[PDB]
């Protein structure tokens, strides 16, 4: 390969554009650069932030799992927007109301548990009575000291 | 006792039968889906005994089976905790485990590298009686380890598609 | 998968389109044969219906209309066929669809376990020395000047031809080896 | 423990509501279950848990492999939409699938019962939460829906399998590895709850609204998935909601995290990382 | 066809008892297991000590 | 093996006793089992044992004998320094290897009581719990570059903190 | 030593003197000879170290790196067959010249008494490792490697020289043993951190900390595959070593002077695991994995505690051993593509099956697979660690989340997939390079096996 | 209408304003672009099914992205506000949070230490 | 039904199940006799008892245990001992039922 | 074996006969086991009303 | 689960063919069109190309569903794409 066949700086004239879309295999009214904020973005075509699922699964791509061709800008973010990693499908159903659904059952539920825990469920009944002061020598009791004869009645 | 150590180890020693003869040159000759089922009934009937001792006697032994390293007053040995969940969990995974391998021998066919298939079942079950009956929790991680890597495999077994690998 | 699309793509295979996803949805929603039956029946009555408009700036709407009455009523788990994108089995035996070229680094010990197979394969591979160079002089000789052009592969006019770029569409892998 | 099992036990049942492919009705299962027995865990009841656990064995396996014979039999397809009359065309397979489900829910003698009657009594006798037994008894209900769900789309309805069948269920690989799980799912709970040695002491005096809850909710949920499932077979456009939706889709949890996490952090491994 | 018996849970158990009984049980705390559990009313095989039984409830 | 450095209390076990007019499959199996497994294994063994008494080997332990410790060596003597610090190493390992035994002690006894441990398993607990603060008054905040030296500062700070402290009427 | 490095320098003639067609065969056998002899030096049936000389000593932080490098020059000169096969007899004797001076070199290194012997061994390391990088390199690159590889350690390494040369004016002598028995405490003044930071900044830039590290990728993406194996299995390694032989005469220094180094490892391995995470060039994904792993061996050593240097000598042998084998693998492709691009061929284990079982164990080590010296190593220094600080296990958590996942990515996305049917140039594979997976992992599973060697000082 | 487009779940074809224009000034765009896509695609066939060709196929797109997300990065980095600030931020700020967490716990831990309290009745070998 | 009664109205008279003996023990009764045990602590002790499980019914436990070892085979031999240690567990739970229902009515007595 | 298009096939005498044989015994174990032991309605105890109590069994003054 | 073959594929398609009452069960042939020969619509087309979809368990894309106006060229996409001939 050589120079003009590679990538290079914002071409930020008509001619450059258009020689850069020429490299790049597009149609110079949808050649569209980075904005220059100061980057490592050069003359390198941006392209729309779709995943590989929006491509049409049915086409003979050349790239196949890839849904592209040999040809055909890749995207600065084809290492993330691929069908193994991350979809940017659309849905039935929107983001916004997803996540307030979710996020509203998952908060009623956070206050379901506290008034659960504050309003708890006990069978009207006292609590075992176990025989020898609480069973004192079985859970560690040091003998030689004496035990507390606590003791529970009939 | 000699008979509850002996076919608790004798489990595992039948269980890496199949193994042994994966990495050999009998695969072929023979029908190894057929050889594994059998091994995995053998290995239930023989961890019935313990199963039996265990619901008589209620005795909840622990072997030390080999010593690996000491690290500064840390012992790190191969060691198993045969108590009730370890010896309940193997008889019954070895139940599901025969009848899945039959049901896997009927079902995959029409997949040449069915012998793969068992082979990874047999490793999955190994992991998990080694995560079923660990004393440790370094031979306990052992086995997690196992079984997640062992899923990672067989839910990616068509390596073809993008969503098994996901 | 084997016709490859146009750019215009106009406003009828959009309305069929339209159509054969809707009555699928509509097969997910309405489960029993009867139901399905029933409303595949009443919604062919409202394609029927504006069949005949003549206002192309009428059915664009139509189509829009319907299309956004379609998604607020996308089934959100709708029927896949296995094989099919989406779906299950879909690139399933994709892990066992290995190309013919592997065939070339074979040993000359299973290939005398297979030899009329090979006696075959040589004179495949002779046919298609043979044909390439004309098939590569009959694309050139066939370019719309103007400069446009499609994903079309004209096919063989003479005798003793190929139709043009075969090779991967004959050898390509059955879809259940 | 309790509250995370409870919510799980909720989730993955009202999530197994509304979903079409078998296998993940019985993975939804699965969870459900298994958030039963963290539930069991928040109080001081393991080994009930256990028993749980090697219970539950039987029935996923057997309902598994009642599934595959399903699948196999007929091409690739696992959707209950395309299922139809499997209590005739395999009366074998339904047989022990209707087993496996029964013994799923509560019902007294399956293997089922021998934990989850002392689990429900366990968790209806104990003084830890009330929201949480409210939805494991609500998920309880739901277990007995999409059992009901899956014995009425797979085994009851007419045909909507495609025209071409080829069924065989005679394989001896195929037979006998259900019945042993079947002879399982019938006896082992009987066999094993009456050999082991007593353990996790149990509670059975209270009133009979509590002893008989599991079977009363499991019964209750049975005859509104029958009454339900029948409402679709009579013609009426149905809608969706904002219910159903959440349950078709797994809550957006997926569909949210699933694809914002790795955005970020991806974005940031190549931006802020590397080329920064 | 027990061939495959022999051949495959017969020597393995075996080597398996060798080592158990000549690696493992010579080791001071390899193999360690609970009480038997004794209960009132039995005579024990190690010095014959019975156990009283327990005093009569009512 | 030797029952003194691990000791371990008599297995006495309850006579059968049982009440059913019917088998037991344990004890059948057990008889097989010896008859099958222990009796051509125990030929093997003592086979084996009559080849070793052919032939028998002996070896040692090889006694090391103490040295002048570190307090008695001079600041910059690199080989009284080293000797003193070789049996340090020495006595080191030795000390690990105590813990080893009284963890092993302990754990053993944990399982040989095993529910009913939390009081007549103490015994080894608190001989456990000495020989753990003793190491940790011992070897314990030191780094990977321990030494004797290192040791005798440590021991020297501890003893000037309890000097002061039996300052105190 | 002297019977190991010895037959190592009549390897030289040994090439030289050969028939060009029996060159390859002879050093290669005679190589895994040295690597046997090498063994000796394990027998320690005691606590004290072994001392040969007053020039050459072997501890059992010596011990491993020595079989180490005489046991990857088999390894170096097999993989180093296919390409330069069609060059002159003469340019394959300089290559094989060089892989054993860096041989010998290397063990003089391990082996030494005295820190001005490592100095000047620690750079003559610099000479072979540049040619091999710039003369046998693919691409043009490599120009701007070797000047990065060869300028960061020079900088690191002249304070270096000038604190040994104060250590030496101060006390006398400079060797080892005596510096350990004779080591006053550190009057805690800006002259002596000074002096410490010219001890550390030397190796801490060869582990490499992540401040500094942009060398290792420029080099391990560039050097032919060889030099990618030394690179990243014994010359990141000769850094820790150092430090763990330095760090003695710094107490009690290393108390405060650590939290900046402690630091930088710990966020810099999540940042460099987050750029595995995503990265177009394998080589690279490796490299960087490597600065990940050897973050770790930094916090490691700075703590000075037992478990921490142990679980380090772990680390270093294991992450060397799979590291190679990771690069071997990477160059089974790229001698047949001949791109580092990972996404370009994604769809392999149809062709090369067994090759792909040697990718699967390879990351299975890289990752924190339990039965293996790599998790033993990650886990013993998280659990020193925690003991330093409870709040560090949430920077290693995240570190293994993204060192599972980069691992599985690599592996998914250039084995599982669907063959790049537009590639009739994968030929099968080579005996050779499957030996040579096989030499890099069966070593692995010994080791594993018996971890009591493969600890360092404190075990 | 009902429904909401984000930077995630985008707008599909189905509803866009666009794929509903019929004006003629779209239609050269886009077949302009088809052109293009069929040039490239029987290039890449006529380079596939070529005998003779026993190599693999190059693909200069895909080297293109490499070099731009490789090489071409320092050359056309040019340092500015929101580079800079973001910069010493992402370098210095995660490092500076760490510091004052560590530091704390070890202060405190040797404090506690100091103090003769600290609960370390079985740490051993640390 | 007993969670009405405190957590929506009548409150702060109903006992918690926590401070269940918050009277005194003898507080009406002119005379008591304590609750007595049957199994030793030896006897407990050497049955492998968990801590759980030895309370004040557990020589039926024994009983129950010496039935399903000796007679192992045939493991539905006894099922009389377990209605034995069922009944007495009852009976234990209907004491404690009683403490708590006494505890109510005191709480009354104050108003 | 062979297939059937749009018919209802040929039902083999086994399948039938296990999957009938399978359900009746667990017919039969529900019914044996439920006519012995019936204690999932409600146990061998009751549930005392505890409302009806005296409180001289409770020791309460007035 | 046996193969098909090109006169079991004609078969199957002439079966469904022959009930959709608006092509009657005559007036028919292997090479008959639809709009031309039998006076069918674009819809009905789509239609039938369902009835081959759940008929033999796969889908038609719509692409190609466009082309397939006579039953032969149903045949042939189907040949084509199960490797039917041997
Ligand atoms: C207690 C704790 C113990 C530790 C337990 C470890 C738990 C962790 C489990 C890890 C799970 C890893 C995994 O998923 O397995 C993948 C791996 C996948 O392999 P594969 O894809 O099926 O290979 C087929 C080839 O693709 C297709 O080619 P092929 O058909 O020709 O292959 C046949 C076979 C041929 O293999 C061989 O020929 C063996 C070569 C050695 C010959 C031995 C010579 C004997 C003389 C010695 C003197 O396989 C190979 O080629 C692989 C060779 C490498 C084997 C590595 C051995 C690892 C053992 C680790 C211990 O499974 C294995 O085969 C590895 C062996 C099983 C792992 C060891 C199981 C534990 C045994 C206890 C020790
Ligand atoms: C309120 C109640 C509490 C709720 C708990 C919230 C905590 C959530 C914990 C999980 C966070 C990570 C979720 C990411 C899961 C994931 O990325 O894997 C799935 C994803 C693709 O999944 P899918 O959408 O199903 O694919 C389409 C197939 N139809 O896989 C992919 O394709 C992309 C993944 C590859 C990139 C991985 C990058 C790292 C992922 C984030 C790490 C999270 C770190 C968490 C740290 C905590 C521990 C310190
Ligand atoms: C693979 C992981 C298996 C780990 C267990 C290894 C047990 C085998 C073994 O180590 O045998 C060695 C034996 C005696 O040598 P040794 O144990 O070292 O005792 C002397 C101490 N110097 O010397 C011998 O090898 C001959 C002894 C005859 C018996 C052969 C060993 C049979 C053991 C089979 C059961 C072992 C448990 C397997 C559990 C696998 C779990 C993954």
């Amino acid at each position: 390969m050589t120079k003009d066949m590679l990538p290079g700086s914002y071409p930020r004239t008509p001619e450059e554009r258009a020689a850069a879309a020429k490299k790049y295999n597009m149609r110079v009214e949808d050649y569209e650069p980075y904005p220059d904020d100061g980057m490592g973005y050069g003359d390198y075509p941006m392209l729309p932030n779709r995943s590989q699922h929006e491509r049409d699964p049915w086409y003979q791509w050349d790239h196949s799992e890839l849904r592209m061709n040999w040809g055909e800008p890749i995207h600065w973010d084809l290492d993330m927007y691929i069908r193994n990693r991350v979809d940017t499908s659309p849905t039935p159903v929107s983001w916004d109301v997803m996540c307030k659904h979710l996020f509203g059952f998952v908060a009623f539920m956070v206050f379901m548990f506290w008034v659960g825990h504050v309003f708890p469920s006990y069978q009207p009944v006292g609590p075992k009575q176990y025989p020898y002061n609480n069973l004192y020598l079985e859970r560690g009791g040091d003998p030689t000291k004496e035990p507390e004869p606590v003791v529970h009645y009939d | 006792m000699n008979i509850f150590t002996t076919s608790i180890l004798l489990i595992f020693i039948l269980l890496l039968s199949p193994i042994l003869i994966s990495m050999s040159n009998l695969i072929k000759h023979i029908n190894f889906p057929l050889y594994t089922t059998t091994s995995i009934k053998f290995s239930f009937i023989i961890s019935l005994l313990p199963l039996l001792m265990f619901f008589h006697n209620n005795m909840e032994y622990m072997i030390t089976t080999w010593h690996w390293v000491t690290m500064n007053s840390m012992e790190l040995k191969m060691s198993f905790k045969t108590d009730f969940f370890s010896i309940l969990f193997t008889s019954v995974a070895l139940f599901v485990t025969w009848s899945i391998m039959q049901f896997s021998s009927w079902y995959m066919h029409s997949d040449p590298n069915i012998n793969r298939f068992i082979k990874y079942l047999t490793l999955f079950l190994i992991t998990m009686l080694i995560l079923t009956s660990a004393n440790n929790m370094f031979q306990l991680f052992i086995g997690w380890e196992g079984v997640g890597i062992m899923s990672f495999l067989l839910i990616g077994w068509w390596y073809g598609r993008t969503d098994a690998n996901t | 998968a084997f016709c490859a699309p146009p750019a215009y793509l106009t406003h009828q295979q959009k309305v069929l389109r339209l159509y054969k996803r809707a009555l699928r949805h509509l097969e997910s929603w309405c489960i029993h044969r009867d139901k399905y039956r029933y409303f595949a029946c009443l919604m062919r009555a409202r394609f029927e219906e504006h069949k005949n408009e003549k206002d192309m700036m009428r059915a664009t709407q139509l189509l829009r209309e319907a299309e956004e009455e379609f998604w607020q009523n996308q089934h959100p788990q709708p029927y896949i066929f296995p094989d099919s994108p989406g779906g299950t089995s879909f690139e399933r035996y994709e892990c066992y669809k290995v190309p013919e070229w592997c065939l070339d680094y074979w040993h000359p010990s299973e290939k005398a376990m297979y030899p009329d197979y090979f006696s075959k394969r040589e004179q495949w591979k002779k046919l298609r020395m043979e044909s390439w160079d004309r098939e590569v002089k009959q694309l050139q000789e066939e370019t719309s000047p103007d400069g446009i052009m499609t994903e079309a592969l004209p096919p063989a006019r003479r005798e003793g031809d190929l139709p043009p770029l075969w090779w991967h569409i004959v050898t390509r892998p059955r879809e259940r080896p | 423990m309790l509250c995370l099992g409870a919510l799980t036990t909720l989730f993955t049942a009202i999530c197994a509501l509304t979903q079409n492919d078998i296998k993940k009705i019985i993975a939804f299962s699965t969870s459900s279950q298994l958030g039963l027995m963290m539930v069991t865990l928040g109080m001081n009841q393991p080994h009930l848990a256990f028993l749980h656990i090697c219970t539950h064995a039987f029935f996923k396996a057997m309902l598994f492999m009642c599934s595959g014979s399903i699948i196999h039999s007929l091409a690739d397809e696992q959707d209950i939409r395309k299922m139809g009359n499997i209590t005739k065309i395999m009366p074998f397979t339904s047989s022990c699938l209707v087993i496996g489900s029964l013994a799923l829910t509560g019902m007294p003698f399956l293997t089922g019962f021998y934990s989850k009657d002392l689990i429900i009594e366990a968790i209806n006798t104990c003084n830890t939460n009330a929201w949480a037994l409210l939805i494991t008894l609500i998920a309880t209900s739901m277990t007995a829906m999409y059992s009901m769900r899956i014995i009425y789309f797979v085994t009851m309805t007419k045909p909507r399998f495609p025209p071409l069948i080829s069924i065989n269920e005679n394989d001896p690989d195929l037979m006998n590895p259900i019945k042993r799980l079947a002879f399982g799912s019938i006896f082992a709970g009987f066999v094993i709850s009456y050999n082991i040695p007593p353990t996790s002491i149990p509670v059975l005096t209270m009133p009979w609204f509590l002893k008989t809850t599991a079977l009363i909710i499991s019964v209750l949920g049975f005859l509104i998935a029958l009454e339900l499932n029948n409402l679709t077979m009579k013609l009426s456009m149905n809608k969706a909601n904002p219910y159903s939706s959440f349950s078709t889709l797994l809550g957006f949890f997926p569909s949210i995290i699933h694809r914002i996490t790795p955005m970020k952090s991806l974005n940031l491994s190549l931006k802020t990382s590397l080329t920064l | 066809s027990s061939l495959f018996a022999v051949s495959h849970v017969l020597i393995p158990m075996w080597f398996v008892h060798y080592y158990v009984k000549y690696h493992m049980a010579t080791k001071p705390y390899t193999i360690v297991s609970s009480k038997p559990r004794i209960f009132p009313g039995d005579t024990i095989l190690e010095t014959g000590e019975v156990i009283p039984p327990m005093r009569d409830f009512p | 093996w030797d029952k003194d450095v691990y000791p371990e209390p008599p297995s006495r076990t309850p006579a059968p006793s049982p009440q059913t007019s019917l088998p037991n499959p344990i004890t059948y199996l057990t008889k097989a089992y010896d008859l099958v497994v222990d009796w051509p294994v125990t030929l093997v063994r003592e086979f084996i044992e009559r080849q070793h008494a052919k032939n028998r080997t002996y070896y040692y332990h090889r006694q090391y004998r103490r040295v002048p410790d570190i307090t008695e060596c001079k600041e910059g003597d690199v080989l009284c320094i080293y000797e003193a610090e070789m049996q340090w190493r020495r006595d080191f390992k030795v000390d690990q290897e105590i813990m080893n035994i009284i963890q092993e002690r302990l754990k053993a006894c944990q399982q040989r009581e095993g529910e009913n441990y939390q009081q007549n398993c103490a015994k080894e607990l608190e001989q456990f719990t000495k020989v753990t603060k003793a190491y940790q008054d011992r070897y314990l905040d030191l780094g990977a570059y321990y030494s004797a030296r290192k040791c005798l500062a440590k021991q020297k700070q501890r003893m000037l903190e309890e000097r002061k402290a039996a300052r105190q009427e | 030593m002297l019977k190991i490095i010895l037959p190592s320098l009549m390897l030289l003639p040994l090439t030289w003197l050969s028939s060009p067609k029996k060159t390859w065969t002879n050093v290669t056998s005679y190589s895994f000879l040295i690597s046997l002899t090498s063994l000796t030096l394990l027998w320690q049936t005691d606590e004290n170290y072994k001392n040969f000389s007053n020039m050459f000593s072997s501890d059992p932080l010596s011990t491993p790196l020595i079989i180490l490098t005489a046991w990857l020059l088999p390894l170096m000169l097999m993989a180093s067959q296919n390409h330069l096969k069609k060059d002159n007899n003469v340019l394959q004797k300089l290559y094989i010249s060089m892989l054993i001076s860096l041989q010998i070199l290397l063990i003089m290194t391990f082996s030494a008494t005295e820190l001005i012997m490592f100095y000047i061994l620690f750079e003559a390391t610099l000479i072979p490792t540049l040619i091999i990088i710039t003369r046998w390199g693919n691409q043009t690159e490599r120009l701007n490697a070797g000047i990065y590889f060869l300028f960061y350690t020079l900088i690191g390494s002249i304070p270096l020289l000038i604190a040994l040369i104060l250590i030496q004016n101060h006390v006398g002598t400079l060797n080892l043993m005596i510096l350990s028995f004779t080591t006053h405490t550190l009057d805690a003044s800006w002259s002596n951190n000074l002096l410490w930071l010219a001890c550390m900044m030397a190796f801490l830039i060869k582990m490499p900390l992540y401040g500094v590290h942009l060398w290792l990728p420029k080099a391990h993406v560039e050097a032919p595959i060889a030099g990618s194996m030394i690179l990243a299995a014994i010359l990141l390694k000769l850094g820790s070593y150092g430090m763990i032989r330095i760090s003695i005469i710094l107490d009690p220094l290393t108390k405060y002077m650590a939290y900046p180094f402690i630091l930088l490892s710990l966020w810099g391995m999540i940042m460099t695991s987050s750029i595995c995470l995503r990265q177009t060039d394998l080589k690279s994904l490796i490299a960087y994995s490597s600065v990940s792993h050897m973050a770790l061996v930094i916090a490691s050593i700075m703590i000075q505690t037992p478990w921490s240097f142990m679980g380090a000598t772990m680390l270093m042998i294991a992450h060397g051993l799979t590291s190679s084998l990771l690069f071997c693998l990477a160059n089974s492709n790229y001698e047949r593509i001949h791109s580092r691009t990972m996404i370009m061929a994604r769809g392999l284990q149809m062709v090369f099956p067994l090759m792909a079982t040697w990718w699967l164990m390879a990351s299975l080590a890289n990752l924190a697979l339990p039965p293996s010296i790599n998790l033993m190593g990650e886990l013993f220094i998280t659990m020193s660690l925690f003991s330093w600080s409870n709040f560090t296990i949430i920077l290693m958590g995240i570190n293994i989340i993204i060192t599972g996942m980069y691992s599985m990515y690599m592996i998914i996305t250039t084995q599982r997939g669907k063959l790049t049917n537009h590639m009739i140039n994968l030929q099968p594979s080579h005996t050779r390079e499957l030996t040579l997976m096989a030499l890099h992992m069966i070593p692995l599973i010994l080791l594993t096996t018996s971890p009591k060697l493969i600890t360092g000082l404190t075990m | 209408s009902k429904y909401k487009p984000a930077p995630l779940a985008t707008l599909p074809s189905t509803l866009d304003p666009a794929e509903y224009d019929v004006s003629p000034e779209t239609r050269r765009a886009q077949v302009e672009r088809l052109s293009i896509r069929a040039r490239l695609k029987r290039e890449y066939l006529l380079q596939y099914n070529d005998p003779k060709r026993v190599s693999h196929i190059e693909d200069p797109a895909l080297i293109r992205w490499t070099y731009a997300r490789s090489a071409n990065i320092y050359p056309n980095f040019r340092p500015t506000p929101k580079n800079s600030l973001l910069g010493a931020v992402a370098g210095f700020g995660p490092l500076i949070f760490w510091y004052y967490v560590f530091k704390t716990d070890r202060d405190r831990k040797e404090r506690l230490i100091q103090e003769g309290k600290l609960d370390r009745k079985f740490n051993i070998s640390y | 039904a007993h969670l009405t009664r405190r957590y929506l109205w009548d409150a702060s008279v109903e006992p918690d199940p926590e401070k269940i003996p918050s009277f005194p023990p003898d507080l009406g009764f002119p005379e008591r006799k304590e609750r007595v045990m049957v199994a030793t602590q030896q006897e407990m002790m050497d049955a492998q008892l968990t801590l759980q499980q030895r309370d004040y019914c557990a020589h039926y436990l024994i009983r129950l245990l010496k039935c399903k070892r000796d007679s192992f085979p045939n493991f539905l031999a006894c099922k009389h001992e377990q209605h034995d240690w069922d009944y007495c567990e009852h009976l234990d739970y209907v004491k404690r039922m009683k403490e708590f229902e006494r505890e109510r009515r005191l709480l009354q007595r104050k108003k | 074996i062979q297939p059937r298009y749009r018919e209802f096939p040929q039902l083999t005498r086994s399948q039938v006969i296990q999957g009938e044989f399978l359900s009746s015994l667990m017919w039969f174990w529900i019914l044996w086991r439920f006519w012995h032991d019936s204690d999932a309605v409600l146990g061998h105890f009751s549930y005392p009303d505890p409302s009806q109590w005296t409180d001289e069994e409770l020791g309460i003054p007035p | 689960a046996p193969p098909l073959t090109l006169d079991g594929i004609k078969d199957r398609v002439l079966y469904v063919l022959k009930l959709y009452d608006k092509i009657d069960p005559e007036k028919l042939s292997v090479n008959s069109h639809f709009m031309k020969d039998l006076g069918l619509d674009s819809l009905d087309q789509v239609e039938i190309i369902m009835a081959m979809e759940d008929e033999f368990g796969f889908e038609i894309p719509d692409i190609d569903a466009e082309k397939l106006m006579c039953p032969q060229e149903i045949v042939d996409y189907i040949a084509d794409k199960k490797d039917v001939y041997e």
